[PDB]
């Protein structure tokens, strides 16, 4: 009973935050890129 | 006259810069067209 | 180094506010139109004064200090040089300008003004035609982040340096050197200032280095299943033999952020500490600056 | 009047683009540390 | 037989293309990333 139901809750775990570490990179570099079009739209403000 | 020349520049700088600024533009477009379907793949397992 | 110790004392006594500590460059202030061997001929009284936005108002002369080194500029925070023993820290060649801290006006919950000026005033001698004014904007003096990880290679280097030299030196050591090469050596290519400048990392990219670490360590690990800051102050205290509290700065970290200049396009350099009350400084009073506006 | 404020503002975003360029540098350097402890992670 | 043989090619056809899908985001957005590289170099040669 413990050898099947806990050999896949290591592949549970994986999963479950796989899911979640692209999710963070769908933010952080939204959050960091959007910091270079501000910077673009600010040298064109000095012209 | 001066002027005119330095005129000139400014808008053809600003021509550079919106080739830039729509070069750059379509990058938050493709993190949310490729990175979107990836997620739909871990769900799947 | 002794330029940006002497404004600090003027700034913890109070005369709310910031300080942004500023190495210009020698062609920086050859562009303004200054000669640069005028100031060759060690502290240099350079009046400094804020503008406001759009207003004209502005804060009257206050007296402030400099020291201009015909050196590496930036080689000389990162590489001090003993005059007894000139071969302790190799460094690199670089160019060399005077080193000067700029206020900073805040408010409450400190945010400071774009498009205002910080100003300058290099005098060289009598009359209004020996003098020039080199302009600062707030856009120009603050970059968003510092970039103490980039520090981080240098203090090990200067662990190195001090037991090939004491080793180098032979039996003619003083005896407190003798012991603390051993123990760094136990702890364990010159000193390049152009590498710190050029390095592609800040502060906040190398604390996203350690969530993107910690959280990826723990996944693969499911896929299986007397400090040496000490001992190098009694490097110093023996082969040269005293305090000198330009060399206390020179051994701690120190956030060395490359900027540019808006009036004549070269560059300068932006210098934070790690004791000091001024930006960037981990010792630092609130409210800090922010770039909301 | 107007040459003295044409060429100092051109002047100025000559320096702002070299602030973006090592700005912008590291957007190849800030994809690849995100992906490849994935791949990584899936190999 | 056939129930523990197929039931784990569901979980390798998901793993081998998981690492083809990952290349592509490497390659993909350093051929595009260098674009901006490209533009941003274009913009100081006008200067």
């Amino acid at each position: 009973q413990r050898t099947g139901r806990s050999a896949l809750a290591v592949l549970i775990r994986a999963c479950y935050r796989l899911q979640q570490q692209l999710q963070r990179t769908r933010r952080a570099l939204l959050h960091h890129s959007d910091a270079v079009l501000t910077s673009l739209h600010h040298v064109r403000m000095l012209l | 006259e001066q002027v005119v020349v330095l005129q000139a520049q400014r808008t053809a700088a600003a021509a550079a810069l919106e080739n830039a600024a729509m070069q750059a533009a379509e990058l938050p477009v493709d993190i949310e067209r490729r990175l979107r379907p990836i997620e739909r793949n871990v769900h799947e397992i | 180094m002794n330029a940006h110790l002497a404004n600090e004392v003027q700034y913890d006594l109070g005369h709310p506010s910031s300080l942004v500590h500023v190495i210009i460059s020698s062609e920086c202030l050859a562009a303004a139109g200054i000669p640069l061997a005028a100031l060759m001929r060690a502290n240099f009284q350079v009046e400094i004064q804020t503008r406001a936005h759009a207003t004209g108002d502005c804060t009257p002369w206050c007296t402030a200090f400099a020291a201009y080194v015909p050196a590496d500029a930036v080689g000389e925070l990162l590489a001090p040089v003993v005059p007894a023993h000139p071969g302790l820290l190799p460094r690199a060649s670089s160019a060399g300008g005077l080193f000067v801290s700029l206020p900073v006006v805040c408010d409450a919950q400190g945010v400071y003004d774009p498009y205002a000026v910080a100003a300058l005033r290099l005098a060289w001698g009598s009359g209004a035609s020996c003098a020039r004014v080199i302009l600062f904007s707030y856009d120009e003096l603050v970059p968003p982040n510092t970039r103490y990880a980039a520090d981080s290679t240098r203090i090990m280097r200067v662990c190195r340096h001090l037991c090939r030299y004491v080793a180098l030196l032979g039996a003619a050591a003083p005896p407190a050197a003798k012991e603390a090469a051993a123990h760094l050596s136990m702890g364990l290519p010159p000193i390049s200032p152009e590498e710190q400048l050029t390095a592609p990392g800040g502060d906040t990219t190398a604390a996203q280095d350690v969530s993107i670490a910690q959280e990826n360590e723990e996944i693969l690990a499911l896929v299986q299943r007397r400090s040496l800051v000490e001992w190098l102050d009694r490097g110093w205290e023996a082969l040269a033999g005293g305090d000198r509290p330009d060399w206390l700065w020179s051994r701690r970290s120190i956030s060395v952020v490359l900027r540019h200049h808006y009036g004549t396009k070269q560059r300068f350099v932006v210098v934070s500490y790690e004791n000091s009350v001024a930006w960037g400084g981990r010792r630092a009073r609130p409210p800090l600056l922010s770039s909301a506006l």
